[PDB]
């Protein structure tokens, strides 16, 4: 019923390595093309997905053990969970008040309207609202909403993993700290969140899909950034 | 260019 030193070491690494990534101000937003409202909100949408990537990419090498894996284990789990990782740490922007995504002023407010304008359709928005919406009433702590980004991230079931066996150890640790935290803390969370990891998933394959019909037209293509067409991309 | 060397 005690958090062990090393369980609280990973979570003390996890929130650092979060709040050294994570920039409540926003202020950023501004060097992004600019949103204005065929397909107007890509530009902006797409320089947002990109410096978000780069955060989860350093998010993840401060996780403890990511750094160990081989670079090609550390490419491949990036490559299939980035999108996975940008959808769960949106929540902290996300309002139940407004259905939106809120980062500071009105021209960095993005609703699903905004996201038609960058090429998706609403079977891939709504299941993400729906998402976003019961993710937000579980109330993670920080603590929480760190461990399933890492868990999520540390995932041996993804495309182009080889030392499954290393990196499950890694996420079955992560795991073991979310469950003494939250016994801990909150004296049924652990299931509901691990579902969300599933819902991850399905919302994972629909942005693949609608993702490829957007890159094949080289009018939109040529929107995206490097990093966007490289960690989305079907390059192996 | 010099592209996954953001490991
Ligand atoms: C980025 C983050 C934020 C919002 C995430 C959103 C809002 C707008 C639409 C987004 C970006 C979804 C889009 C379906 C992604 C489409 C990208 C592309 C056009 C390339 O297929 C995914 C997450 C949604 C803001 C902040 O929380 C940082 C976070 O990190």
């Amino acid at each position: 019923h005690m958090l062990s030193d090393e369980q609280m070491q990973i979570i003390n690494s996890l929130v650092e390595a979060h709040h050294k990534t994570y920039d409540d101000s926003y202020s950023d937003f501004v060097r992004f093309r600019p949103p204005v409202r065929r397909l107007s909100m890509l530009p902006h949408l797409a320089d947002l997905v990109s410096y978000s990537i780069q955060k989860v990419i350093g998010f993840a090498k401060m996780i403890p053990g990511f750094r160990d894996l081989t670079a090609e284990d550390q490419i491949a789990l990036l490559k299939s969970s980035a999108i996975e990782i940008i959808m769960l740490r949106s929540n902290q922007s996300f309002s139940l008040e407004d259905m939106s995504w809120s980062c500071g002023g009105p021209d960095f407010k993005y609703c699903i309207n905004d996201v038609t304008k960058a090429g998706h359709t609403l079977e891939l928005l709504e299941p993400l609202v729906k998402f976003q919406v019961g993710l937000k009433k579980l109330k993670l702590h920080e603590e929480e909403h760190v461990l399933l980004m890492a868990i999520c991230l540390l995932s041996p079931d993804r495309p182009g993993v080889q030392d499954h066996v290393r990196i499950e150890a890694l996420q079955d640790r992560l795991c073991d700290v979310l469950q003494a935290y939250i016994r801990i803390q909150h004296p049924l969370l652990y299931a509901k969140m691990i579902q969300k990891l599933a819902d991850l998933r399905s919302l994972n394959e629909e942005h693949s899909k609608q993702y490829r019909s957007l890159s094949f037209q080289p009018e939109h293509s040529m929107q995206l950034t490097p990093l966007v067409l490289e960690v989305f991309g079907s390059e192996v | 260019e010099n592209a996954x060397x953001x490991x």
